[PDB]
């Protein structure tokens, strides 16, 4: 009862978490999937307190 | 470095106009020949069209009137796009294989297939590599790289960690991980870790970080001939044969099946056929067994245009005993179309010697150039074009700057032109071995 939820075990296709486009590589400083160099620029100059909110929206 | 000045290192194309086909008299090296260069321009513009078979154009003319010059102009006026293949007609008489098949391979070397497909590559400086070999093994590891713009972390498979310790990727290398295969070509070393390299030379080049994104697709264009595919599909690992000549008699069913698959590649849009140029230098050195095959290899759809050059007048054909014009049989002279050249006027001789002087960067006084034109009127272009290189060095003997009459008259004194050599043979008969006799003073 209420323990019938089941997880998975399979390769997941990791997408971007700034935009919704498919992103193939992350960062060392903030660990964000990102599409290209414009999104890398906006990641590396964003005001503090939001780079954790992207991972909070992702989990 | 491997650009030593040869006898045709001053020709930078055919030199003619490409809009009204006018042979402007002095451009790109070819100076003086007008009608032959216009006909070569027409032939060159119907090579790049592609909508013609393998035909035969015979550059006939006297010795040293610019036939290999026109051929090298057509070679330089195509680039590395349409396959130009030189063939001096004594590479055919081999012993590894027969003679007609050695000719067939030279026809198949000049029909390129041009296909364009994409790859996915990665630029960038490696920031650091961590490999979890702890007794462990090549199982998991982290790769942190960057460009000037990007920076990324990747995890690696076992058959990539076995490629990272294979090329020994350091912390600072500029590598190119081809993603579809896995090879690593280190483009260089990054400058910013110049302290971090101890097992290198004292003089070592260093690059900068690559600019732009880190994951990009290249549209590389390959072009390989039909002889390439024939030698590849001939053994187990047979492409080494076309680097060592150890190929033998290739069976004709392989060539027929490759002629079928190239057409099936063309009709599916996967490929594109580029007809090249085959230059049979000194075509009079073929016997009639060659012409009875060139008469039928110039018939199929897949045949390159043959350009060929003959010196002889009414001469004998090899293999047989009967004479013929240009050393070629008449049933084969029906196929060819002949361009005749002409000897050179003296002002054209003077400016060809001027181009050959400016190519080697040798200063000349105009009196010495007038004397050199006077020599070239009586001894040909090759003798005066060698007297230039001799006279520069003779002027460098006595520490001079410009060559003069007092050095051209020494180069003309030491090194005999062939007319005076024939006179020396005719006036020194009894000691030079004619056929039978040796007289010793
Ligand atoms: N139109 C030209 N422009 C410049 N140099 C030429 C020209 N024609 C001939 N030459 C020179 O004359 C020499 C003889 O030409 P080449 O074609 O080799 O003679 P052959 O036709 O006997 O082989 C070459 O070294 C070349 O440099």
């Amino acid at each position: 009862t209420n323990i019938e939820s089941a997880p998975s075990l399979a390769p997941m296709k990791h997408y971007c978490d700034v935009t919704g486009l498919p992103a193939p590589y992350l960062d060392p400083k903030t660990r964000l999937r990102y599409h290209n160099k414009e999104i890398f620029a906006m990641i590396r100059n964003l005001p503090q307190g939001m780079g954790e909110q992207f991972l909070e929206a992702r989990g | 470095g491997l650009n030593l000045i040869a006898a045709h290192s001053h020709i930078r194309g055919l030199g003619v106009d490409a809009d009204t086909l006018e042979p402007r008299p002095s451009s790109q090296g070819l100076v003086g020949q007008e009608k032959a260069r216009k006909a070569a321009a027409v032939v060159l513009e119907m090579i790049k069209q592609g909508k013609i078979a393998g035909r035969a154009v015979l550059i006939a003319g006297p010795p040293s009137t610019g036939k290999t010059a026109i051929a090298m102009g057509m070679a330089q006026s195509l680039g590395q796009d349409v396959p130009f293949t030189t063939l001096a007609a004594s590479e055919i008489f081999s012993l590894e294989m027969s003679k007609t098949e050695a000719l067939t391979q030279a026809f198949r070397k000049s029909i390129g297939v041009r296909i364009k497909e994409e790859s996915e590559i990665m630029e960038g400086e490696v920031v650091e590599i961590q490999i979890d070999r702890s007794t462990g093994g090549a199982k998991q590891g982290k790769l942190t790289i960057k460009t000037t713009d990007m920076e990324a972390i990747y995890d690696m498979g076992s058959k990539m960690i076995d490629a990272m310790t294979k090329e020994r990727v350091m912390a600072g290398d500029i590598i190119s991980i081809d993603k579809s295969s896995g090879k690593i070509t280190k483009l260089g070393r990054s400058y910013a870790r110049s302290r971090d390299y101890d097992a290198m030379g004292v003089d070592t080049k260093f690059l900068q970080c690559p600019e732009g994104e880190l994951q990009k697709r290249k549209e590389v264009v390959h072009t390989v001939s039909l002889h390439e595919i024939d030698v590849i599909n001939s053994r187990t690992q047979g492409f080494l044969a076309l680097f060592s000549g150890d190929t033998g008699e290739i069976r004709s069913e392989i060539r027929d099946q490759i002629n079928t698959k190239v057409a099936e590649w063309k009709e599916e849009g996967k490929a594109e056929i580029v007809p090249g140029v085959l230059f049979i230098d000194e075509v009079h050195m073929l016997d009639i067994e060659c012409f009875s095959y060139i008469n039928r290899a110039l018939e199929s759809d897949l045949a390159p245009i043959v350009i060929m050059a003959s010196n002889r007048g009414v001469s004998r054909i090899r293999g047989t005993d009967y004479k013929s014009p240009h050393g070629l049989p008449l049933d084969f002279l029906d196929r060819v179309v002949i361009i005749n050249t002409h000897p050179y006027t003296p002002d054209e001789l003077r400016q060809i010697l001027s181009i050959r002087a400016q190519e080697e960067e040798v200063d000349l006084t105009p009196d010495a150039l007038a004397l050199l034109t006077k020599i070239g009127q009586e001894a040909g272009l090759r003798y005066a074009s060698n007297l230039i290189t001799t006279s520069q060095l003779i002027a460098a003997k006595r520490r001079a700057k410009q060559v003069g009459v007092e050095d051209v008259q020494r180069s003309f004194k030491l090194f005999y032109d062939p007319a005076r050599s024939v006179r020396f043979v005719q006036e020194s008969e009894k000691r030079l071995i004619g056929n039978d006799g040796v007289v010793d003073f």
